[PDB]
């Protein structure tokens, strides 16, 4: 893994020893070849994983995270240099820093072969979150946000270390290639039972779980576009991989332990659904739709069957994708009329109709349109939960129709009806914009022509 | 050289390599020795894999 | 990489890590007894050392 | 155990209780660690007189030394104390609460 | 209802009143020397008689 | 005031309830007591009946709240017939905080004094179970 | 724990039978990681003194990361031997009592009863 | 943080008033100096765990 | 005071504490408390100050207080065994009066009264000397005696010190009080682990001294006492806010920085001794303190205050004072958890 972890250490040296002009293009164009490099994790087997070394391995679980998380730099660092621009040259370069230490963490999260390096690194991921989020975030709230990101993250990952070092005493091992092999059933027990919540709530956390989501729509709005980019894209990605790893460990009492849960996401995608269609702020309802999204990885992670590992997987890629574009529709009409209030600026296909066509691709992915790989894992995870019970396609269905209904509305109040009178300074499109959103588009409809490479591991 | 700041991320991936090559002989303890693999070595053979 | 060189390649991981393993759980068994009995070169706590002893004939002979 | 024993542990338990329990005085809780002290000091003195452990009958001494060294201390502390309010009240004592 | 008042009251807001209140309880000491030791008093004698912390 | 908690665990659960209402007050009470003198100590009263009042006030609200604990633990143990269920001392928690509230006079204090005391009785019978040590021995 | 072990012989950093052991190449990469370290303490050495950070003192910066890599070989070389006097008597004390640690009868999984607990 | 300088050096600071069975001025004996030096005999070397 | 004289009295600091540590005599750990308090009274008194003098005198009061309660647990150990050997205690009144005598000495909660205002009482050089160096005797004196600890004692001053610095913390806005509430909680978490692995509190206790005098060190190179003029740094000298950002962050062992490295390794022994609540619970209280850390880095890193304008004369002159040691403890107190298995050279 040593091949991705010191490029990315050498874009380090690279943001800060380049000339004042070039730390964008530089790092943009290094960062680019890092994602080019990242298909060679493609080398995967249909019995073996990808295994580097005694600390690192890639299966088709961490694979299309790697690549979604070296290819969303690129996109960060072209989002973020516009709103940057007259930002101090140090400043700028911590801001870089940041993103590729986040980067860094990354990586080697999603392939640390050994439970416990799993959680620093997974743990390391919030202290440039946190950075990005409180340092260069545009309001007030930002610092509320910073410490509810902080501790619902810790107050749940707290007692998962004590698990994991628990395993280590029992198992005698955190390798995960061990824990394959030694995994012992987990009986009914009291002590199992919060073995059980102290190896999960953290990933509950991280995902989000519904009643537990609410630092997230503050974290992710007062954000900036790199930081909510890599938040819904990458961030609530680590509890899906965590609990995909985790649930091994935790047979059979998974059986009756996820039935809470279960309701909690199977409710809570009607609800947070159902917030979007009442959201001002349009960056809050992107979020609201990260939360609901991210409801269904949860209760297909937690049926663990084959076709729910599949959807929740294939559904974790093609949310990165499509809710990191539609931040950054979002922050380029913020970078027009400075509020995030979504009634403001209507009528934009008026005004600029290519990115209204960037806003409907991805309004149409964000609906699930087939053949997206959106509607591919979103799909899977719905014929898996059929399986489970009958009755969730009501609870699906029915979440299917407001997912609809709030991904055109957010398109209808944009981009249609009559233009705002009194708006007059909505530039022309960027080519750095229309870059971004293709970025974010074109791999996203590619990836229906061959969605296996982000169907996981048991594809 | 003058595009010098150019080769820090392409010279880290190439060395970056090389130590995952130079940690493969060091993993090599079931080279030629698994069950599903073992075989008899070719001529001007001298291992399975390098 | 060839299937070959990775699945003998994830055999020696395997073998490394079980063998750390066993060594972790044989550690803690070795301390919890050497806790418990004390006749172990671990967890030897000072008693005096009886080289400081005077052995030479006292004022009183009754000691 | 011996029946003085008892009595040189209360009295040290009770000026510890004093040492413990403040009235006003800074002088009142300075008397009592020195009862404490000699408490102390005697109660050492009684074990090694009984067992005739002879090298440890120089202890008492540093013992004594020592304290009264510390007592010495205390007293300039009072007295700097006392260069600021006029009293040595432990009450004008209350600058750090914030 | 739920996801700007409830779900926000019952974990975040009453675990971070409670923990002002512990905090604004335990920094409330009138800084005298007298009050600290009645403490230490009490904690040798609740450490004896009430907890056994000398058998 | 190890032996206070040796005599309340000793009973089983559901099979004398005066004795283990009784054990659970006393527990209570020597809890108001620790919380009385700690709370005389560090905060002089304005006089010695502030002092009495405020120590009979914590020393009463501490042993009321043992008492409707292991009454309602008992009887919960009793009507249900299941003694060794975390259950009934999760009602005999919410109890203990319904009494919490209504000694401060307040119900969001008794709601939740309710949840996080139940909870806490709740593991607090789960590690009698099961066994749990918050206190371990050292062992390796 | 290994207290009693190091008292016969009190206060030596490296012992004599830490010389049977193999010393820590130079190539280390946790001595390469501690030589990094006095890089870094090197670079804030200037950054704090207002100096140009990369430029400015490279007599010092090469005496930070000349003194860490210099402690730190001594450092890793008591490590190692910390870790081998562990293995050694944890070794010594299985070999010295078998009753304690017997050879467990393996079974293969012909045998093995697990129980199936199906996820439908 | 033991640090045992007086073995490491070999100086006697204070092992001389450590027991009562060490050597006294005019070989005075303490009154328990036969009970000491069993004890302190019998315990040894074999650490404080078996001494016990 | 005469810079020979301040030689002389930091010495004999220094030659108290050493004494504790090589001595095998009960006597001369006693005289070793003695001589460190008769040194440390004149380095509390540096500036002459009332505060200065309220500070020493109550710290005077609970060190000889302490020091009082160590000689009757020594004597009661001489009664019941005869000797003076610095090892177990063979006694348990003995042994809880040394552990309480201890705790005193430490500071732990709930004899932890004294280190909020000792601490604010003093200069940030003499508070430094008193929340690292002092710790030293105490901590070997608990480390040689912990075959007769009391473990429902010892783990009750652990947890309480834990949670009584952990909510003290959280009300302060001076930096001597924030940094003594931290040493209180951090203490508790050395003698939790004291008597399951006393290798990991040597861990603890280095990696606190390492991240304190940094934090110290920052503080006096900034000469900053309030939150609120530590909020000026920024527009004096952006890089001390860097520093205070990842020091403070380490503080609260947040991974991957070094501070995460005692407190893992504690719950790595705790639980080998099956004890899964107590580390839970530890763990959790910590985050107060890295609440009032977070606090302290919003202020000072994460934005920016308003200055005043007589801050640009301070543009004009560089920072004179000997900065000492301080970005080799920076770097140790951030970058170290990559080292982690080093902690074998402390057994
Ligand atoms: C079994 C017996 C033994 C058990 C262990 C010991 C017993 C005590 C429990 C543990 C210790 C808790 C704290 C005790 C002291 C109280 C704090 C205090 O000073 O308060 C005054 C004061 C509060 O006054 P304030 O600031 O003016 O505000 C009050 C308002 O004006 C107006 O306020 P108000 O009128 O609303 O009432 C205020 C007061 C009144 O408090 C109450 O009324 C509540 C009393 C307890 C109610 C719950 C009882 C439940 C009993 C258990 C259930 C029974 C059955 C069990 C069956 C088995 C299990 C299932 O509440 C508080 O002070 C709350 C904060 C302290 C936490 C108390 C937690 C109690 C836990 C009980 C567990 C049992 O706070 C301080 O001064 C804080 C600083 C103190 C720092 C030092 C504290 C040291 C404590 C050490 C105790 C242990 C000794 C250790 C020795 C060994 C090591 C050397
Ligand atoms: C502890 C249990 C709570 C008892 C203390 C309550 C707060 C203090 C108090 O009485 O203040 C009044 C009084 C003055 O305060 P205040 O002016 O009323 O301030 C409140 C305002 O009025 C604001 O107005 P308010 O009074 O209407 O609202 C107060 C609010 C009440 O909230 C509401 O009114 C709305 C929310 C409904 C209730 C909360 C529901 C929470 C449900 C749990 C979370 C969700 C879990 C979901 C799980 C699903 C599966 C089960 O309660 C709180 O903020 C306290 C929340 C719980 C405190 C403990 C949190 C520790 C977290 C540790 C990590 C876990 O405080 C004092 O004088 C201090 C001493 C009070 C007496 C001693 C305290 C009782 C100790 C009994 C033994 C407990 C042992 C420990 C067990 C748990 C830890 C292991
Ligand atoms: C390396 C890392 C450590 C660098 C420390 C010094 C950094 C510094 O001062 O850089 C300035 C310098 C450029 O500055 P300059 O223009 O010369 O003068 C100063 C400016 O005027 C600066 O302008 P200003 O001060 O007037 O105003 C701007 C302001 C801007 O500041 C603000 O406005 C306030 C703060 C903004 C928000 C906070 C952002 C986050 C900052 C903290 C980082 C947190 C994440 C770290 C990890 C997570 C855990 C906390 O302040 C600065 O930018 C001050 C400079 C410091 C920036 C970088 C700070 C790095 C030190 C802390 C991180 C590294 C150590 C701890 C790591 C923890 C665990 C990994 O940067 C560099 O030269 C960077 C290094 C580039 C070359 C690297 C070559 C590597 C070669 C390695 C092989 C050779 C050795 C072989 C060894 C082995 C032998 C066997
Ligand atoms: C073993 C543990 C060692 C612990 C540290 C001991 C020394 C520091 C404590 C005392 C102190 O402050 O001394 C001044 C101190 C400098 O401290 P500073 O004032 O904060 O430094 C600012 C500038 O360096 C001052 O710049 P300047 O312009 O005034 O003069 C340049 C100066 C000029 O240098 C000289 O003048 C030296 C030549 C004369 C030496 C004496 C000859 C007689 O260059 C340096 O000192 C370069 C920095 C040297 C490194 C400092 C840290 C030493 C390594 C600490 C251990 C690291 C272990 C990491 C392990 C990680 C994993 C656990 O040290 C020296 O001046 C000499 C350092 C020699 C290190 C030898 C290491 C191996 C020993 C065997
Ligand atoms: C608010 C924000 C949104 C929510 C975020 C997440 C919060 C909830 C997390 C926990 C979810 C509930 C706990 C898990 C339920 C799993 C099944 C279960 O325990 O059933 C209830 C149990 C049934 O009893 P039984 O199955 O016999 O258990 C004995 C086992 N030997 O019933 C009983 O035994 C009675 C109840 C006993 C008390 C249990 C308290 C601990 C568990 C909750 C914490
Ligand atoms: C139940 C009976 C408890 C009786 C002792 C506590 C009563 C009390 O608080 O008395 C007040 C007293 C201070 O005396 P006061 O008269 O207020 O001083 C002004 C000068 N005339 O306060 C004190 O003397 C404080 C110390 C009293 C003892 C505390 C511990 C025992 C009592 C509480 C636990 C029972
Ligand atoms: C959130 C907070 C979660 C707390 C979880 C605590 C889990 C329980 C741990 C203590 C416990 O109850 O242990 C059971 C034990 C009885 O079992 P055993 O070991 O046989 O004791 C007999 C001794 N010869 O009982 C004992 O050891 C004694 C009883 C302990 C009761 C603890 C609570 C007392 C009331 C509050 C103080
Ligand atoms: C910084 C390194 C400086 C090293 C100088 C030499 C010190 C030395 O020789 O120390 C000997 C000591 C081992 O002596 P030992 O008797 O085993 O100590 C028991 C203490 N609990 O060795 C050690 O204690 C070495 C480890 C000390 C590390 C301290 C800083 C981290």
């Amino acid at each position: 893994m040593l091949k991705y972890i010191i490029p990315t250490m050498m874009l380090m040296p690279l943001t800060w020893l380049s000339k004042n002009s070039m730390i964008w293009i530089n790092t943009t164009l290094h960062s680019l070849l890092i994602s080019l490099t990242s298909l060679l994790l493609l080398n995967q087997f249909g019995d073996n994983s990808l295994n580097f070394s005694l600390t690192f391995f890639s299966d088709s679980l961490s694979t299309p995270l790697l690549i979604l998380t070296m290819w969303l730099l690129p996109l960060m660092l072209m989002a973020s240099q516009h709103h940057l621009s007259k930002e101090n040259l140090a400043r700028k370069k911590l801001f870089i820093s940041m993103l590729i230490l986040l980067q860094l963490f990354l990586i080697m999260t999603f392939t640390a072969t050994e439970l416990i390096f799993f959680y620093i690194m997974f743990e390391a991921t919030l202290v440039p979150t946190l950075i990005i989020i409180t340092r260069w975030g545009n309001q007030t709230e930002r610092l509320n946000a910073g410490l509810y990101f902080l501790f619902y993250t810790l107050a749940g990952s707290l007692p998962l270390l004590v698990a994991l070092i628990y395993i280590q005493n029992t198992m005698g091992s955190l390798n995960f290639l061990i824990l394959q092999y030694w995994v012992q059933p987990m009986p009914n027990s009291w002590s199992n039972t919060f073995m059980w919540l102290a190896c999960m709530m953290a990933f509950m956390v991280k995902m989000p779980l519904y009643g537990l989501h609410l630092w997230l729509p503050k974290a992710h709005v007062e954000a900036p576009i790199a930081g909510s980019m890599v938040l819904a894209a990458i961030l609530l990605k680590l509890g899906g991989y965590g609990m995909m790893r985790i649930t091994l460990l935790l047979n059979p009492i998974t059986d009756f332990m996820a039935y809470p849960f279960i309701m909690l996401s199977l409710w809570g995608m009607i609800m947070t659904s159902s917030i979007c269609l009442r959201q001002t702020d349009l960056k809050s309802l992107i979020a609201y739709s990260s939360v609901s999204h991210m409801a269904l990885v949860i209760v297909a992670i937690l049926i663990q069957t084959p076709w729910s590992y599949m959807g929740a997987t294939a559904l974790m890629i093609a949310h990165g994708l499509t809710s990191s574009m539609l931040f950054c529709l979002a922050n380029s009409n913020y970078e027009r009329v400075h509020s995030r209030t979504m009634i403001l600026a209507r009528g934009l296909q008026t005004l600029l109709p290519l990115m209204a066509a960037w806003w409907l691709l991805a309004s149409l992915t964000n609906l699930a349109l087939p053949p997206s790989i959106n509607l591919i894992g979103e799909l899977f995870v719905v014929m898996s939960t059929f399986s489970w019970s009958n009755i969730t396609i009501i609870l699906m269905g029915l979440n299917m129709v407001i997912t609809a209904l709030y991904s055109l509305y957010m398109l209808i109040t944009t981009q249609r009806g009559k233009h705002t009178h009194h708006i007059n300074n909505i530039l022309p499109s960027f080519t750095r914009e229309n870059a971004l959103m293709s970025l974010h588009m074109l791999p996203l409809l590619l990836l229906s022509l061959n969605p296996k490479i982000i169907l996981g591991p048991l594809y | 050289r003058d595009h010098w700041i150019h080769v820090l991320v392409p010279v880290g991936f190439v060395f970056g390599y090389y130590l995952d090559r130079k940690n493969d002989e060091k993993l090599a303890a079931f080279r030629n020795k698994s069950l599903l693999y073992k075989r008899e070595l070719k001529p001007q053979e001298e291992v399975t894999w390098k | 990489d060839a299937p070959e060189k990775n699945y003998e390649r994830t055999m020696a991981i395997l073998q490394i890590e079980s063998e750390k393993a066993e060594l972790r759980l044989k550690e803690l068994e070795v301390r919890r007894l050497m806790r418990a009995k004390g006749d172990g070169p671990w967890f030897q706590y000072p008693t005096i050392d009886k080289a400081l002893i005077d052995h030479s004939p006292k004022a009183t002979p009754d000691n | 155990m011996s029946l003085v024993y008892m009595n040189i542990m209360m009295a040290f338990t009770v000026s510890l209780t004093g040492l413990l329990m403040y009235r006003s005085h800074l002088m009142s809780s300075l008397l009592c660690l020195e009862g404490m002290m000699l408490s102390l000091f005697i109660l050492a003195t009684l074990m090694i007189l009984n067992s005739h452990f002879t090298l440890a009958s120089m202890m008492p001494i540093i013992l004594l030394v020592f304290a009264a060294c510390e007592a010495a201390l205390g007293l300039s502390l009072l007295v700097m104390v006392s260069n600021t309010y006029g009293t040595d009240y432990v009450q004008n004592l209350n600058l750090l609460q914030c | 209802l739920l996801d700007l008042i409830w779900l926000e009251t019952i974990l975040p807001k009453t675990i971070s009143l409670a923990q002002m209140k512990m905090s604004t309880t335990i920094t409330s000491q009138k800084g005298l020397i007298k009050l600290y030791f009645l403490s230490f008093l009490i904690t040798i004698l609740i450490s004896t008689t009430l907890l056994n912390f000398h058998e | 005031a190890k032996t206070l908690l040796h005599q309340y665990w000793d009973i089983p659960e559901g099979t004398e309830c005066h004795r283990k209402t009784y054990a659970a007050t006393s527990i209570g009470g020597a809890s108001g007591l620790v919380v009385s003198a700690y709370s005389v100590a560090l905060k002089t009263p304005t006089s010695f009946l502030e002092g009495v009042a405020r120590t009979g006030r914590y020393t009463f609200t501490a042993a009321a709240i043992g008492a409707i604990f292991g009454l309602t633990s008992c009887i919960s143990a009793q009507v249900r017939e299941k003694p060794d269920d975390p259950l009934n001392y999760l009602i005999g928690g919410c109890a203990g905080g319904l009494t919490l509230g209504a000694r401060t006079r307040s119900y969001g204090i008794g709601a939740a004094a309710c949840a996080y005391m139940g909870l806490t009785a709740a593991l607090v019978k789960m590690g009698q179970l099961e066994g749990w040590k918050v206190f371990a021995e050292p062992k390796v | 724990m290994m207290t009693g072990r190091q008292a016969r012989a009190p206060l030596q950093f490296l012992p004599d039978e830490a010389r049977s052991l193999p010393p820590p190449k130079l190539t280390d990469p946790r001595l390469a990681y501690i030589g990094f370290l006095g890089y870094c303490s090197g670079l804030i050495d200037n950054a704090i003194r207002r100096r140009p950070v990369l430029s400015a003192g490279l007599h010092r910066q090469f005496l930070y990361i000349t003194s860490f890599v210099f402690v730190g070989y001594y450092l890793l070389k008591r490590q190692d031997y910390m870790y081998a006097v562990r293995d050694h008597d944890m070794f010594s004390y299985i070999k010295s009592h078998p009753e304690d640690f017997p050879e467990k009868d393996k079974k293969t999984y012909r045998e093995v009863f697990e129980e199936f607990h199906p996820v439908r | 943080p033991f640090f045992d300088v007086q073995k490491k050096l070999g100086v006697d600071l204070d092992h001389w008033m450590t027991i009562q069975s060490a050597e006294q001025p005019h070989r005075i004996p303490a009154r328990c100096h036969a009970f000491e030096k069993e004890w302190i005999e019998c315990a040894h070397g074999i650490g404080s765990i078996r001494a016990e | 005071m005469n810079p020979i004289i301040l030689i002389i009295i930091l010495m004999t600091v220094m030659l108290g504490t050493i004494i504790v540590m090589i001595s095998t005599h009960w006597l001369l750990i006693w005289i070793g408390f003695e001589m460190n308090m008769l040194a440390i009274i004149p380095i509390m008194m540096k500036k002459h100050n009332p505060r200065a003098t309220e500070a020493s005198t109550k710290y005077f009061l609970t060190q000889s207080t302490a020091s009082m309660l160590l000689m009757m647990a020594i004597i009661i150990n001489l009664m019941f065994s005869g000797q003076w050997t610095v090892m177990k205690l063979f006694n348990p009144m003995a042994s809880m009066l040394m552990t309480m005598a201890l705790a005193m000495k430490l500071g732990m909660a709930p004899f932890h009264f004294w280190v909020p205002e000792v601490t604010q009482g003093i200069p940030l050089s003499s508070g430094l000397i008193l929340l690292t160096w002092q710790k030293l005797a105490p901590m070997s004196v608990l480390y040689q005696i912990l075959p007769s600890i009391n473990l429902d004692l010892i783990l009750t001053l652990s947890i309480l010190s834990i949670t009584i610095g952990g909510w003290g913390g959280l009300n302060q806005t001076q930096l001597r009080k924030i940094m003594a509430y931290s040493s209180i909680a951090h203490m508790g978490w050395m003698t939790a682990v004291l008597l399951y692995n006393p290798t990991m509190t040597l861990l603890n206790l280095i990696i606190y001294i390492i991240m304190t005098s940094t934090m110290f060190t920052l503080f006096m190179a900034n000469s900053t006492t309030t939150t609120l003029s530590l909020s000026h740094t920024w527009n004096k000298a952006p890089i001390m806010t860097i520093l205070v950002l990842i020091t403070l962050l380490s503080m609260g062992g947040l991974p991957p920085l070094s501070g995460f490295m005692p407190k893992w390794m504690i719950i790595q022994e705790m639980t080998k001794n099956d004890s899964i609540i107590l580390p839970t619970l530890m763990a959790i209280t910590a985050l107060l303190n890295l609440y009032f850390y977070m606090r302290l880095t919003y202020s000072t890193a994460l934005t920016m205050f308003p200055s005043t304008n007589n801050m640009k004369m301070k543009w004009q002159f560089p920072t004179t004072k000997r900065m000492t040691l301080l970005p080799t403890m920076t770097v140790l107190s951030t970058m170290l958890l990559p080292l982690t298995p080093i902690l074998s050279i402390l057994e």
